[PDB]
């Protein structure tokens, strides 16, 4: 099985700055897909395509990368972009997720 | 009778002695090869291409412009374009139901363009089978007639037709299959192998995203049966500016070979001598030559194919006659021969004997070489064993014979020495020579009778002889082979019957009872043979006139229609039939 | 709207055998695949398998082969993953999840289900 490690495993963010997280990949996928998990909620789809956004999320989220190299970045973190990030893939069965990135935000 | 001389030596006594070579030391007859039995599977570089199946979707709309004169109708302008079918209506109409809709809606030279058959309004079409031709595939469609728009009488009219067409196609891909064409002459600039999965994103692809989805777990539903099927598959749907076309996806390891299995030999023989191996096939009378070290498959791009076929072939090949007789030893090897022959090779050995950088390679297209190789060394090796054999023959005769030598030069050793010399000579352990003078113009005596003593008469003729015309003539007697002694010592008893022919220069002398009678030609005596025959003729020349079934201007007219002497006819129609510099104002 | 209704029972007895489902409403329920993930304590998430209820094709994770089957309801519009032989290790949030019936750029999870929550105790 695939495997997809996600750093950082917890990252700390302060309202405004400029964040990334990494998620690096054993094989080469064809593309990259990121969802976003509040406590006590389901999934939602946050990043499509690898760089594509989905319907509703904001404008300063933003995807990069190709083969086992990818990326989610806020241009400004606000107090709801805080949760579990999730990236996943499906160019090989079984679909695997990673381990999650969480963001907490400073205050 | 005067062609021969006359000879008077001396008693041999000197330090001239000489000896008989003593007996050489024959030569040993070539060892042999050495062979290892083995079974081969030969490969050539593949040429053919990568031949799939696929299916294309497209639309045939046709939009006419008409002019309604009085008498008569023109057509002002038939337009006609190639839509792909899009995906939605390949799935959810045609591979669901066998039916097409009857409006293409498709984007053409940057613009959305809508188009609707008969001008009328959207309805789903069946899709009937086109009428058959032969040595062509399948084919289906919507629509038939053409639509043109109805009279009205000095207008221009306009009137649409969108047929919908399916065909089956084949595809043919070239390494490095980044590319494949169909049987339409249609270019598809994606590799047969590429997909969103399994790794297979790596391959080419010159299209946008949104042209390219899979389908997975896909059942074809037959256009005429219209029967599902059973097995699900891997659809690769890509839709061009034209058509859509559909694939199935398959990997691309065990679909391409670079290499192809050529020749199966069940009886290889490998020799060692110079540092190579020599692979001699007997049946199809080739030789290959390769190096000591072996090849690494690792080494060929794309050669999955290649130990597949030989473990195949080579456990067919032993299954087949060396079933009892033979054991394998290791595993196949693999050879890289000259001319471009890759050689997998599995050495056997018989029960009774068992005591205890990525690369392209080329091939050659005439194997030649190795034929002729093969016939070179198999005449070579008869015509060395043979000539070896006569070669200790002689060797061992030529000592044989030296017995028969030593016998002979205590019985005569004026003519044993005379022969083995180079001249004639006086011989008496060792031998001692003697060189004789050569004299001539010698008279012969009438009587073998010894006048002094009566009841005896010489054995050998009476002779006078002189060395040079100013010395005087000696008294003598006739020898062996005109050797004319000095001392008249050869006396017998006096018998009756006596009859004599003796050797007198190029003749025979005839004595009847110690009488000379006449001299006679050695053409008058029966002749005797102690010689064998051997009638050996030479090998004749041969002259080798050039010779080929087909020569190249046969081959490139057996095609039926040539690109290049269509296109210089057709491009030639306006210099032949039309004026390109006149302008008319 | 779209929307994946998903209830279950949620308390089970070990060495026993439980079904899910997801109710579909809002779009056609024969033009997308049905999927299923696990969601453990919060952990990770691991996939389980899709059906599409039309052609009745399943793909699946060979982890889960002895332990989950997948069916549908055409005329009910519910999908169903039932589990058997549950152990402890199987108590999770399973969700389901709407998937495109193709392989684009597009295609990804874009509606799932609010999660049931199951438990092997006693």
């Amino acid at each position: 099985q695939i495997v997809l490690s996600q750093s950082p495993a917890i990252l700390s963010a302060s309202p405004g700055e400029k964040v990334t997280m990494t998620c690096r990949a054993s094989s080469s996928v064809s593309y990259i897909y990121w969802y976003q998990q509040k406590p006590e909620s389901s999934p939602k789809p946050w990043i499509y395509a690898t760089s594509n956004l989905a319907s509703g999320v904001p404008g300063r989220f933003s995807g990069s990368g190709s083969g086992t190299s990818y990326s989610l970045t806020i241009s400004r973190v606000e107090a709801e972009d805080a949760a579990t990030y999730y990236c996943q893939q499906w160019s090989y069965n079984p679909y695997t997720f990673g381990g999650g990135t969480k963001l907490e935000i400073r205050r | 009778n005067a062609d021969a001389q006359f000879y008077v030596c001396p008693p041999p006594t000197g330090a001239t002695v000489v000896q008989f070579e003593q007996p050489r030391r024959c030569p040993t007859r070539p060892e042999g090869q050495n062979y290892t039995e083995g079974i081969a599977v030969v490969f050539k570089e593949n040429i053919a291409p990568y031949k799939f199946k696929a299916t294309m979707y497209y639309k045939d709309v046709t939009v006419s412009q008409v002019w309604f004169g009085h008498r008569y109708s023109q057509f002002m302008g038939i337009f006609e374009d190639r839509a792909p079918v899009p995906f939605e209506e390949v799935i959810d109409k045609i591979n669901a139901k066998g039916v097409c809709r009857s409006t293409a809606k498709y984007v053409r030279n940057n613009m959305e363009t809508t188009a609707f058959h008969r001008d009328d309004h959207e309805t789903d079409m069946e899709l009937k089978p086109a009428k058959v031709a032969t040595r062509t595939s399948r084919g289906w469609h919507t629509t038939d007639l053409k639509y043109n728009p109805s009279r009205v009488e000095a207008f221009h009219r306009y009137g649409t037709t969108v047929n919908c067409i399916v065909e089956e196609v084949d595809a043919r891909s070239v390494y490095p299959y980044d590319e494949f064409v169909l049987a339409t002459g249609d270019f598809v600039y994606m590799s047969p192998f590429y997909g969103y999965r399994e790794g297979s994103h790596t391959e080419h692809t010159s299209y946008a995203a949104d042209r390219f989805k899979q389908v997975d777990g896909f059942y074809a539903r037959d256009l005429t049966t219209k029967a599902r099927a059973t097995s699900p598959t891997t659809r690769n749907l890509l839709t061009t500016p034209k058509f859509t076309v559909a694939w199935d996806w398959v990997p691309k390891r065990p679909a391409v070979c670079t290499m192809t299995k050529w020749q199966e030999v069940d009886e290889m023989l490998r020799a060692e001598y110079g540092g190579s191996f020599r692979f001699s096939s007997d049946a199809i009378s080739t030789t290959f030559t390769t190096n000591l070290t072996e090849y690494s498959l690792s080494r060929v791009d794309l050669g999955d194919c290649i130990g597949r076929d030989a473990r195949e072939a080579i456990d067919r090949m032993f299954a087949r006659k060396y079933n009892a007789t033979h054991i394998k030893v290791g595993q196949p090897q693999y050879y890289l021969a000259t001319g471009g022959f890759l050689i997998a090779y599995q050495p056997l050995l018989s029960n009774t004997l068992a005591e205890l950088s990525v690369e392209r390679i080329k091939t050659t297209s005439s194997i030649e070489f190795a034929r002729l190789q093969f016939t070179y060394n198999h005449i070579q090796r008869h015509v060395n064993d043979m000539l070896g054999r006569i070669a200790v023959a002689w060797c061992e005769l030529q000592n044989h014979e030296l017995t028969l030598w030593n016998e002979a030069r205590k019985l005569n050793p004026n003519a044993i020495a005379s022969a083995t010399v180079g001249r004639r000579v006086s011989a008496r352990m060792a031998v001692s020579t003697c060189v004789p003078v050569a004299p001539d113009n010698v008279i012969v005596q009438n009587s073998m009778r010894v006048s002094s003593r009566p009841g005896t008469c010489y054995s050998r003729p009476l002779v006078s002889f002189r060395y040079e015309d100013q010395g005087p003539l000696i008294e003598g007697q006739l020898g062996e082979n005109n050797e004319l002694r000095l001392t008249r010592d050869a006396l017998e008893p006096c018998t009756v019957g006596h009859r004599r022919y003796f050797i007198f220069g190029g003749g025979y002398v005839y004595f009847e009872e110690y009488a000379y009678s006449h001299q006679l030609s050695r053409a008058d005596v029966t002749t005797v043979s102690t010689f064998i025959d051997l009638n050996i003729t030479m090998l004749e020349d041969h002259e080798f006139v050039p010779l080929e079934v087909y020569t190249r201007h046969e081959i490139k007219d057996s095609g039926l229609l040539d690109y290049t002497e269509v296109q210089r006819r057709n491009q030639l129609h306006d210099l032949r039939f039309a004026d390109i510099d006149t302008v008319i104002r | 709207e779209v929307q994946l209704q998903q209830s279950g029972p949620e308390l089970v007895k070990p060495g026993a055998s439980v079904k899910i489902s997801c109710k579909a409403s809002g779009y056609t329920f024969a033009d997308y695949t049905m999927h299923w993930v696990k969601q453990s304590h919060g952990k990770s998430l691991e996939w389980i398998g899709y059906i599409n209820p039309y052609s009745l094709f399943i793909d699946s994770n060979q982890k889960f082969k002895n332990k989950a089957t997948l069916t549908v309801d055409n005329s009910s519009y519910t999908a169903y993953m039932e589990l058997r032989s549950l152990t402890s290790e199987d108590s999770a949030v399973y969700y389901c999840a709407r998937f495109p019936p193709y392989y684009g750029f597009d295609s990804h999870f874009d509606y799932w289900g609010q999660g049931t929550a199951l438990t092997v105790s006693s």
